[PDB]
RNA sequence: CACCCUCGA
């Protein structure tokens, strides 16, 4: 879906499979964190469905040794003096001494500051313990995380529960078709991507002799040249759009191990997973209503949430029994009009728009004349090959952007009894819609419930429209104030911020390094896991937050702003808490996930309807809402569901009949699927019969 | 108490915003006003936009053109960022044809008698030696924002490349009120409306065409029955 | 015994029913749902299933 | 500086802890 | 309403339409109409408008837990690929909107139309068939923009204030109006107590009777009331006649007022009165200034001063220990109670600490959603957290997520948080399949008679009275007074009966039998109904959804079956309690029971425990044999005291449990007979069911109870 | 004593289950009496003996169920159980 | 720019004071734009005449009864309050009610200078009682929308006299929501409903018409800019 | 269609 997908995929650790144990034999003792897994398998990054516990992340800074167990480094205190010396021990090795927390007070020496510290102990013990005690400590605190847990900015004041979601979701995000670094990041963003693989990085130093879309020429230092190519628009596994563009120009000087290039969901080098959106927390008219989401349409006019889809489509030609199935543009009873925008060959051409049903590709197959119907014949004597045409599926509609074709005749190597093998590929620029799922960070999730035009927008004092309500009621209960804290900082490194200097630093930022006193408007900031900023820091900064090109500050020391209605004009009673989020685009799109069935395959044996969209299949109205019917009385309609709208031979054919006739709906008959229980319970050697009123076996 | 007539003046901030005093108000009229102006100007200003574009070495947009560093998608992206005005309320035709090696921007395009660019300093591609970018942009005139007009809707074949269309000239209008809550028998509310343009109008011309607006829309409420 | 093999233990109850040479009164919620009769219940019990409408006697000209 | 070390942008962070050693 | 995509529609109604395609002349015979639709031409949207027209529509979300799962709506044509739901229905479907997905089923049959429309519109189904109490209410956003509408503000602008020295009355507004043009002007507040003079709105009965009284009050008739502008915009959307209700309008307060709607008003009322009450609910949780932020979550003041005591009282064991004073193992429960008693200091301390601007509490307090602990977590501490064997951690998680979590912290809390939600997966699958079992055991329970005749009933304790002569309202009466149906005429100390044989004990006529002085009801059970198959209206008492007597054919044993199985995803005695009730097994508990009533024999040591009873009427010993590990029940002994705990020479009855734990149903049995077993099952299971905060009604209990005991054994041929 | 009745709430529930015994019977009785209706309008160009047509004034392109469901309502109606 | 066609303004009567009007179908989202705009015109800016003071014989300080009378003398504010008037002069108007004797005190019974209407002459006032007597002073004005009695402080002498609130504006409650209508294809057009509430001074279609003509002039002031371009 | 994987409320 997007590189950090990919890269905690190849970073997975799976209880499942030969030689280790089955799901149905794996207790809640198997699948709970447990205090070995400090530093080695992250406890937070794990499935929430049936596999939870079963799959992990490797934490971040964790090593295989040859042997097989998960080593992970300490730095090892010498006199109760931390060291640089950094040794990676094992489980059983780790609990044979006993190390202290990473955030521990130190001199800058080496010495501990306080004499009892935090300290980890065998079997899972924690507990203090004097400084003289402890053997090695902690590398670095974001040690236990995993790479997209690592990633959750202020994630020190998440639940394990909305953070799980929010790194699970992460790995969900969509390519956009321009993507943007988060102003609020934790400065995982730069190695994730990079070490993902899904950007282009300079093996050696060198100079860019000439740079294209196409791709990109560097000439080392010592004479030779290097050529890195980019892929463009390619279709990842999941859809999404994997697309390269350089980053250098022409001539430009580039070190070794530089982004010169970087792919989706990446700017200059960090992964961009979704985009900073101007965010207002306060309920608006229940459009919002306990986690839906509103939106401006200027995120539908500029493109703000636009995402690439590329699907594949495929057909083979065939040896019949026959004949052999060709691929032609000459296709019967068709009109000239839908065969317009294919070539002499039957293919579509490249750049042509196709909606749903329209052909690709035109093959038709020989059909014997044993099989027709009385109907079909009368038919064809009242006025040999059918129609096995490629069509787009319901629901698919996009540019198409690419063709390839595979000939037996022409060298191609094709399975036996194939001849040709046409594939199709087909783009589609998929704006935000209603409905389509919207997350950020800290599991907070929503669908789109309404895109409002950017004038009814409540908008900031200085008239700009804000971009996303979020209801306020879905806020508190989940425990994820990582948000708001990040709200908070996202407006102060949109603003920028000036810290009063004179009269001495402030009591407040004196921990702060001298960097960050002052800072530009659309700067970009880390908040380290377990680390990073502090609330107070964070008051202190929304007090010195910077004005705007007005000179006005728009935004309170609490982090609200006042707000304009744009329906009405009146401003709103109170202040509200106004910033700016990272909001990413899901994997979980109405484009997608619609789906509607009349009729449609049937499976032969049970002779019910098919499954899932793909197949164009229908719901299944399982068990308990037969009981749902049963309790409401519906009986006629729970008959119609299991009768004439199922697996009813006859009756659901005289429903067609009845509908397109205007009659009324005919008596449902027998479900075809209890004739075949009856059949197999006759095959297991019992003789079950049907009895009429007098006694009669029926047949 | 009884009315004077409202007075309506500008005042000029820069060559692109202007700031309107309405003045003297019924108390809380002000904050209305200022919205339903708002909301008139940030949705039916007529504007001139681009409604399609045409490459030559090009079929669709998820493809590439030899010698340019930006792909065609960006190259879109980078031209709906075009402010145009227009005077034939007809489709027109703009043309550019550059060679690299070089920078392409908005100045490069010519544009037919009745069109013209604002902005001829707005970046498009980078050429490099093997470089050629040859181009046509249809205008046309409208307002607000349609989505780019299908192939299969219009009559236009595969080499056209339809593009998202924002009319609107307006770029930012927010309001402020002063009221006079002097605990007398004269109360009243002075509006301060501010406009911000992008060249294509004047803030007074954007206010102007909202003015006319309304006024013919609010005519409706004096016809009797 | 069909609304029984349908519950749990199938194996275990159609054997027994093929001993007992046991007969299914099609009777019940559950085994009426399996073959696609009308529900006994509800508007499927016999005192509204059969029911006749008749127009009063009132009637328009035409 | 936070990840001084490929010629990425300048992200700034709030850390208060070294890091001894890079991931 | 509910509001479908076009896309959607048109492929569900596809033969509809190809239908008026072809009647309409669009297309020339069926099959090319088909092969329109099928290319989506713009002819159709008209067309497929006049189709769906008045064609009902049914919604499902899984799981369908309930009946409630599935309702029917009105389909609307939206543009888009979302299906729209109303807002009120998402607590029946228990419906958040993070990417939940619904199923549309089209009606075909007329019948199934009907069925539809009449017995599944969500507007008929506004009430849980489980409880009685309304589901379709404002629930969330809704009840908060009404609480803060219906709120008094003592110092908000436009206040009333009475006359003295040279200005008269300031604030007395003669119209509502009058009081909506002055808070346009911006001098009043909605929420400002004033006096305002209403003419459309019915006084309460209170005052009502002394300002008119001989006649009801009249629309037109005019009438003092010292209420807030909001309360009056609040009294306009509930139906006109309504007594006027000054209250705040709490959750408990809107779900009371809908109640009595339901139980007075018709269907239609409630379901149009619930749409105006959502409408002017979300308008003023809009602006109601509720907005989450840093500053908001205040932090006790004292937080350290409050903290430092009980890491204190932590330490104070280590060298009790040290010294091997205190065992390893009783330390920590030493140290849970040290911390225990923290939670709950420093939630007072929160308490008092939050400001009631703070718009948590405004959330918290008005009903919306969420507990005080959970605000306790959020700016108190989280506290203990227990690790995955099950006692509570000897160190406790002293910082709150607004200060933020240590890296052992949050590792340390991940225990936790993982085993809740496995644990809660594994709940869910055991819940369900209880629900199946109790679906299969009940599914043919269905109302075929309207009254049995049978006197058999059951007495319910309507209340107890206390010494001093006030009578106390029985926690039970909610689950086993109302929607029942008298089997013993209601009887006060005068002659006079309060209720009649075979009324619906609702609201008022059960506070006519509790202002009356009467305690005990002897109501129709479904136990007692003595029918050949099926059950008896009478003894079923009222149709929970319905609101009035059962009509007949409706499966009431699936609706039990699916009452009971709904709450079960929310346990902890627990869900296998509740498991070991309805299989009739051996358990745990194994208490004993007395066979024969007489004198008891505490023959209590430490080696064992035998007690012995001496029949009180002839008979001979009773022995037993038990562990002394066990603990005797405080009997409510002959002396009236109910702390008598079992010693020798008390006079027990016969079936009277001895010691503490559960008792043996299948011993009840034999002992005290049918009733009396079926008696104890139904409230053994309530007690699992009440003592979780589920209010399921004893009705649905006893149609499952009634299913176990239908089968007799054979002695003798 | 309400707000009119829109769309599908119309006729009002609560008044045709006056008319009526239980929720159950009522189904019946509207669907029945919509085939009828359904086999009128498709019996009008042909044939006698055709069920008993729209007896309330039908409105433009309104539904069979709703027709007989109003009728229910105004009283036009019989039954036999 | 070019045009947008078919808005259409219809009227329902619910009473002869009380109209909902319609207004369909307009562009998104015009509806919202116009709706608040109209309401607060209508509110606001229609010119009325209300009294803003009356001076009750026998009432210097005490504010709270008069004898002989039923009602206390915030009640007799109220009533008065409601009292629906229009006036010609801009000036000030000074009426007089005067009453002796048991009986019933209505609006018929005030004495209106030249210049001044009343348009409800029954509106009852107060009872009075046997022997009762009832002699007050009301100041009429002209104005538009609501004032409150505070900043009519003034308007009271210190020797009796009472500032009331006055309602000028001759409409009296106005409400509005806006739904979805689609007209070809698309459902994104507006459809505005008003609900107008007013006395009998005016009837619902003028008071719009005042309303619609002052937005018009208001608009107007932005028109007279450039002139430039838009449907019609 | 048999199994398999990953995922969503």
């Amino acid at each position: 879906n997007n590189p950090l997908s990919g890269l905690t995929h190849k970073r997975r650790l799976s209880a499942l499979g030969p030689g280790g144990l089955s799901r149905e034999r794996a207790g809640l003792e198997v699948r709970d964190v447990h205090p070995s897994h400090y530093g080695r398998m992250c406890p937070i990054e794990t499935p929430e469905g049936p596999n939870i516990g079963l799959i992990g992340s490797l934490s971040v800074y964790a090593r295989v040794n040859p042997f097989g167990f998960i080593e992970t480094p300490y730095r090892k205190v010498v006199d109760g003096v931390v060291s640089d010396e950094i040794v990676y021990l094992t489980a059983d090795e780790e609990d044979r001494h006993v190390v202290a927390q990473a955030n521990s007070p130190i001199d800058a020496d080496g010495r501990f500051v306080e004499p009892r510290v935090l300290v980890r102990r065998k079997a899972g013990e924690v507990e203090y313990v004097p400084s003289s005690e402890v053997d090695y400590m902690d590398v670095s605190p974001r040690q236990m995380v995993s790479v997209a847990t690592a990633m959750i900015p202020f994630l020190e004041h998440d639940d394990a529960n909305r953070a799980l979601m929010g790194a699970n979701m992460q790995r969900q995000a969509v390519p956009l078709v321009r993507s943007e670094a988060p102003l609020v990041g934790t400065g995982m963003e730069l190695r994730a991507a990079i070490d993902a693989g899904d950007v282009v990085v300079a093996e050696e130093s060198g100079v860019i002799e000439e740079v294209s879309a196409d791709y990109i020429t560097v000439m080392h230092d010592n004479g030779t040249r290097r050529t890195y190519r980019m892929r463009k628009f390619a279709r990842s596994n999941h859809g999404t759009c994997a697309n390269q563009c350089p980053i250098v120009d022409a001539g430009d000087r580039v070190e070794a191990g530089q982004v010169i290039a970087d792919g989706p969901c990446t700017d200059d080098g960090e992964m961009a997973l979704g985009k900073n959106l101007l965010v207002a927390i306060m309920p608006w008219e229940g459009h919002n209503y306990e986690d839906a989401i509103i939106l401006s349409n200027r995120l539908v006019e500029e493109d703000v949430l636009t995402s690439i889809h590329i699907e594949e489509h495929e057909i083979d030609a065939r040896d019949t029994k026959l004949g052999a199935e060709e691929i032609t543009r000459d296709i019967p009873n068709i009109s000239d009009e839908v065969l317009a925008d294919l070539d002499e060959r039957g293919i579509v051409r490249i750049g042509a728009e196709v909606r749903d049903g329209d052909i690709l590709v035109g093959k038709v197959t020989p059909k014997g004349e044993t099989e027709l119907t009385p109907e079909e014949r009368l038919l064809r004597a009242i006025f040999e090959v059918r129609d096995t045409s490629l069509k787009v599926p319901h629901g698919e509609s996009g540019k198409v952007i690419g063709i390839r074709v595979f000939s037996r005749e022409d060298e191609d190597e094709l399975p036996a009894g194939v001849n040709e093998l046409v594939r199709v590929y087909v783009a589609q620029k998929r704006k935000i819609s209603d409905g389509d799922k919207l997350a950020g960070r800290h599991g907070n999730k929503g669908v789109i419930g309404k895109i409002l035009p950017v004038e009814d927008m409540p908008f900031l004092a200085d008239g700009t429209p804000v971009d996303i309500i979020l209801n306020t009621h879905g806020v508190p209960r989940r425990m994820n104030i990582g948000q708001i804290l990040e709200t908070h900082l996202g407006w102060c490194a949109h603003s920028g911020w000036k810290v009063d200097a004179a009269k001495g630093v402030p009591d407040w930022a004196a921990r702060l390094p001298d960097e960050l006193l002052e800072a530009q408007p659309n700067a970009i900031v880390s908040t380290p896991v377990f680390d990073g900023a502090q609330e107070a820091e964070l008051q202190g900064l929304l007090s010195c937050t910077l004005p705007n090109r007005d000179g006005d500050v728009l935004v309170d020391a609490d982090g609200k702003a006042m707000l304009f209605d744009g329906r009405s004009g009146e401003p709103f009673p109170y202040p509200v808490t106004v910033g700016y989020m990272y909001i990413m685009k899901l994997h979980h799109l109405v484009d997608d996930k619609i789906h509607a069935r009349s009729t449609g395959p049937y499976s032969m044996i049970t002779q019910q309807p098919l499954g899932g969209k793909a197949q164009f299949g229908g719901q299944r109205f399982g068990e308990m809402e037969c009981w749902a019917m049963q309790a409401y009385g519906a009986a006629y309609t729970l008959q119609e569901l299991l009768t004439i709208k199922s697996d009813d031979t006859v009756g659901r054919v005289k429903v067609y009949e009845a509908i397109v006739k205007g009659e009324n709906i005919p008596e449902p008959g027998i479900p075809e699927s209890f004739k075949v229980l009856l059949k197999e319970l006759q095959s297991l050697c019992l003789n079950v019969e049907v009895l009429s009123s007098d006694g009669a076996a029926i047949e | 108490l009884i009315s004077q007539r409202p007075t309506l003046s500008e005042d000029v901030l820069t060559d692109n915003r202007s700031q309107f005093v309405i003045e003297p108000l019924e108390p809380g009229f002000g904050y209305t006003l200022g919205n339903s102006l708002r909301r008139t100007l940030l949705s039916s200003i007529p504007g001139a936009a681009v409604t399609s574009i045409r490459i030559d070495g090009v079929l669709h947009e998820f493809t590439t053109v030899p010698g340019v560093k930006e792909d065609v998608t960006e190259i879109i992206l980078n031209l709906k960022s075009l402010v145009v005005s227009s005077e034939e309320d007809e489709p027109v035709t703009m043309y550019l044809r550059k060679q690299g090696p070089g920078e392409v921007t908005a100045g490069d395009i010519v544009p037919p008698a009745g069109v013209t660019v604002h902005n001829p300093g707005m970046h498009i591609a980078t050429l490099n030696d093997k470089g050629k970018l040859e181009v046509e942009l249809v205008v046309e005139r409208g307002r607000g924002y349609v989505p780019a007009v299908q192939n299969r809707a219009s009559g236009a074949e595969i080499g056209r490349i339809p593009v998202d269309s924002i009319y609107s000239p307006v770029l930012k209008v927010t309001y402020k009120v002063d009221a006079t809550r002097v605990e007398q028998r004269t109360d009243f509310d002075k509006l301060i409306l501010d406009v911000e343009t992008k060249n294509s109008i004047s803030p007074r011309d954007a206010l102007a065409s909202a003015g006319k607006t309304l006024v013919e829309l609010f005519g409706l409420a004096r016809e009797l029955n | 015994w069909l609304s029984a093999a349908s519950f749990q233990e199938t194996t275990r109850v159609l054997t027994d029913a093929a001993i007992n040479c046991r007969s299914d009164k099609l009777n019940g919620l559950k085994e009426n749902v399996i073959i696609g009769k009308l529900i006994p219940a509800g508007t499927g019990i016999n005192r509204y299933r059969n029911i006749a409408v008749q127009p009063t006697e009132e009637a328009r000209a035409a | 500086s936070n990840n001084s070390v490929p010629g990425a942008p300048n992200r700034v962070s709030f850390a208060k802890l070294r890091e001894p050693l890079e991931v | 309403q509910c509001g479908l995509p076009k896309l959607m529609a048109l492929e569900l109604f596809k033969p509809f339409v190809m239908k008026r395609l072809v009647d309409l002349n669009h297309a020339q015979n069926i099959k090319s109409a088909k092969r329109m639709v099928e290319r989506q031409r713009p002819q159709v949207w008209d067309v497929l408008e006049e189709v769906i027209a008045e064609h009902p529509v049914l919604l499902n979300r899984a799981p369908t837990l309930h009946r409630l799962g599935i309702q029917a709506f009105e389909p609307m044509l939206v543009e888009g690929k979302a299906i729209q739901l109303h807002p009120l229905v998402c607590e029946a479907f228990n419906a958040d909107f993070d990417g939940d997905q619904m199923a549309v089923h089209l009606p075909l049959s007329a019948e199934a139309q009907a069925e539809a429309r009449i017995l599944m519109l969500s507007s008929n189904n506004i009430l849980s068939p489980a409880s009685g109490r309304p589901l379709a209410m404002p629930r969330l956003d809704m009840v908060t923009g009404l609480y803060y509408l219906t709120t008094e503000v003592p110092g908000d602008t436009g206040e009333y204030q009475p006359a003295s020295g040279d200005h008269p009355e300031t604030g007395v507004y003669s119209s509502p109006a009058e009081a909506i043009m002055a808070a346009d002007r911006g001098v009043l507040s909605v929420r400002a107590k004033i006096k305002v003079r209403l003419t459309q709105l019915r006084p309460p009965v209170e005052i009502e009777a002394e300002l008119f009284g001989h006649s009801g009050w009249q629309p037109g008739d005019a009438w003092m009331a010292e209420t807030t502008l909001g309360r009056v915009m609040f009294n306009e959307l509930l139906p006109l006649g309504y007594p006027f209700v000054n209250k705040q309008m709490h959750k408990k307060v809107q779900a009371a007022i809908i109640n009595d709607l339901a139980e007075r008003y018709p269907m239609i009322v409630v379901a149009q009165t619930v749409d105006k009450l959502k409408d002017a609910g979300f308008y003023w949780a809009t602006r109601s200034g509720v907005t989450v932020s840093m500053a908001d979550v205040l932090v006790p003041p004292r937080k350290k001063e409050i903290l430092d005591h009980y890491e204190e009282r932590a330490d104070k064991v280590e060298k009790q220990f040290q010294r091997g004073a205190l065992n390893h193992d009783e330390r920590n429960e030493a140290l849970v109670e040290i911390w225990k008693e923290a939670t709950d200091e420093v939630g007072q301390a929160l308490r008092e600490h939050y400001p009631d601007d703070n718009p948590i509490i405004t959330i918290v307090d008005s009903g919306a959603t969420g507990n005080f602990t959970q605000t306790r977590t959020l700016a108190g501490m989280k506290g203990l957290v227990t690790n995955p064997k099950g006692e509570f951690i000897p160190r406790p998680v002293k910082s709150s997520f607004r200060e933020g979590l240590t890296v052992l912290e949050y590792f340390i809390n991940t225990h936790g948080a993982r085993k809740g939600l496995a644990d809660t997966a594994l709940r869910t699958a055991d819940s369900g399949y209880l629900t199946r079992r109790l679906v299969d055991v009940s599914q043919d329970v269905i109302v075929r008679e309207h009254d049995c005749q049978t006197e058999r009933g059951i007495v319910v304790e309507l209340a107890e009275r206390a010494p001093d002569g006030t009578l106390i309202r029985d926690p039970y009466i909610e689950t086993s007074a109302y929607a029942r149906t008298l089997g013993t005429d209601a009887v006060d100390e005068a002659g006079n009966v309060i209720v009649e044989r075979g009324q619906d004990l609702g609201d008022p006529e059960i506070d006519a039998l509790l202002a009356a002085g009467i305690t005990q009801v002897k109501v129709r059970s479904v136990l007692t109904c003595a029918t050949s198959t099926g059950v008896c209206a009478t003894c079923y008492g009222r149709s929970m959804a319905t609101g009035k007597l059962v009509d007949i054919g409706e499966a009431v044993g699936i609706v039990a079956a699916q009452s009971i199985g709904e709450p079960g995803t929310q346990l902890t005695g627990g869900l296998p309690r509740v498991q070991e009730l309805f299989e009739a097994r051996v358990p745990r508990g194994k208490a004993p029971i007395a066979d024969v009533t007489g004198r008891v024999r505490l023959e209590d040591g430490e080696r064992f425990y035998k007690i012995t009873i001496v029949p009180d009427d002839g008979g001979e010993e009773v022995v037993y044999d038990k562990i002394s590990k066990r603990q005797r029940l405080r009997v409510f002994k002959h002396e009236d005291g109910s702390e008598r705990v079992l010693s020798d020479g008390d006079h027990v009855e016969v079936g009277q449990q001895l010691m503490e734990g559960s008792a043996d149903p299948h011993e009840v049995l034999r002992v005290q007979g049918p009733r009396e077993v079926q008696i104890h099952l139904v409230r053994e299971v309530q007690e699992v069911y009440r003592a979780q905060g589920v209010s399921i009604h004893d009705k649905h209990i006893e149609v499952i109870v009634r299913q176990m005991l239908r089968r007799v054994t054979i002695i003798d041929s | 004593g309400y707000d009119t009745p829109l769309g599908i709430t119309n006729p009002p529930i609560d008044e045709l289950l006056d008319r009526v015994s239980s929720k159950y019977a009522l189904v019946i009785y509207a669907a029945k009496r919509a085939r009828q209706i359904n086999d009128y309008y498709n019996q009008l160009g042909e044939g006698i003996l055709e069920y008993v047509g729209p007896l309330v004034e039908p409105g433009l392109q309104e539904k069979p169920l709703s027709i007989a469901l109003r009728e229910i309502h105004a009283d036009l109606l019989e039954h036999t159980e």
